[PDB]
């Protein structure tokens, strides 16, 4: 916890010698992810090789480089993204991308955040006796009280990929157990022998 | 009781209270606002309601007749006189529900409409009905003191 390294150049050095190691390099998003899951999904990928370090320390992809003879530079536009991580290992691209992109841990939305996918919320019994029925309707969810037990009308849209989930939006959403998407180490790049594949 | 006199059984009931015994009947006293007690204002609004024009209405058995009257924002009208007199007639016509025979009120305003003589014509319960005019009137006190608690 103490100011000792915390290190500089050290795990930067330790970091070197692992691009070097590994033929198949990725360029990754745990953003999303609850860490059981990226936890999980990371003991996936270390039983076949493993996934190390940085900041800007990651970026240094270009010493890297440097020592050999591969990219720099060169590269299209260095493609990192909040929340990025490297994995180095043995496993060829295209796998590698079916293993985690496939294979993503439940979860479910948040406010704020931008929608991936469109939302749709169904008709059929909410179950839930009168009350705020009217913060339903706020969303633009129409519903309406049948047989004593709010009932939501039709299914619809909420939002739209590409649009943000307001903050009343989400929350009403949880209430009703709707969830959907999938978490997990979102692909944002590979590198392998002196090709460049975007997502 | 035991028996009283006219005048004697009368005063006794107004005060909400009876000595011999000794029970307060009812839990608050009944009293009507002097009208120096109502609260001092300038009316108007927007200035002055709506008015309404001479109306008419004839049934072709009994016929309405209605003088230009002008109504206010905030106030309350009275309408008294004996039935048959068109007075449940003239509502109706404000409310929209009858066309007059002669005159027009066509107002922008919304009208909530209470009837005279109600007998159930609503499938549904009791409940049910009155969320689906309102609920949150339901929640406030004045509607526990007035309707919930009294009845049940």
């Amino acid at each position: 916890m103490g100011g000792i390294r915390e290190k500089k150049a050290e795990y930067f050095a330790k970091l070197r010698e692992y691009l070097e190691e590994y033929k198949s390099l990725f360029v990754v998003g745990v953003d999303n992810v609850s860490s059981q899951q990226m936890h999980e999904v990371r003991k996936e990928l270390r039983g076949r090789a493993v996934v190390l370090m940085g900041k800007n320390t990651m970026v240094r992809r270009a010493i890297r480089g440097f020592l050999s003879d591969l990219p720099d530079f060169e590269k299209l536009l260095p493609f990192v993204k909040g929340n990025v991580g490297f994995v180095f290992t043995n496993e060829p691209l295209t796998e590698i991308k079916n293993v985690i992109v496939s294979n993503r841990v439940a979860a479910p939305a948040r406010a704020g955040a931008v929608a991936p996918e469109d939302i749709w919320v169904r008709a059929v019994n909410t179950g839930m006796e009168p009350g705020k029925t009217s913060f339903f309707q706020a969303l633009g969810v129409p519903t309406k009280i049948a047989r004593g037990t709010i009932e939501i009308v039709s299914d619809v849209k909420v939002v739209d990929a590409g649009n943000k989930v307001g903050q009343s939006e989400a929350s009403l959403l949880n209430l009703l157990n709707i969830s959907p998407f999938t978490f997990g180490l979102t692909v944002v790049q590979v590198y392998d022998n002196g090709q460049v594949f975007p997502s | 009781t035991l028996p009283a006199s006219v005048r004697e059984g009368i005063n006794i009931f107004l005060d909400g209270h009876i000595p011999a015994e000794n029970l307060r009947f009812r839990t608050e006293a009944l009293q009507f606002r002097i009208a120096d007690a109502t609260e001092d204002l300038q009316n108007d609004s927007a200035s002055r309601a709506f008015s309404y024009p001479s109306l008419k209405k004839t049934q072709g058995d009994f016929v309405l007749n209605v003088e230009e009257g002008e109504f206010s924002d905030s106030e309350i009208l009275v309408m008294m006189g004996e039935n048959g007199t068109g007075k449940t007639t003239l509502i109706k016509l404000l409310a929209g529900a009858l066309k007059p025979d002669e005159g027009q009120d066509i107002p922008k305003l919304n009208v909530s409409m209470k009837p005279q003589k109600i007998a159930p014509k609503f499938p549904g319960t009791v409940r049910q009905l009155f969320f689906k005019k309102i609920r949150g009137q339901f929640l406030n006190p004045q509607f526990q003191t007035d309707v919930v608690k009294p009845l049940r």
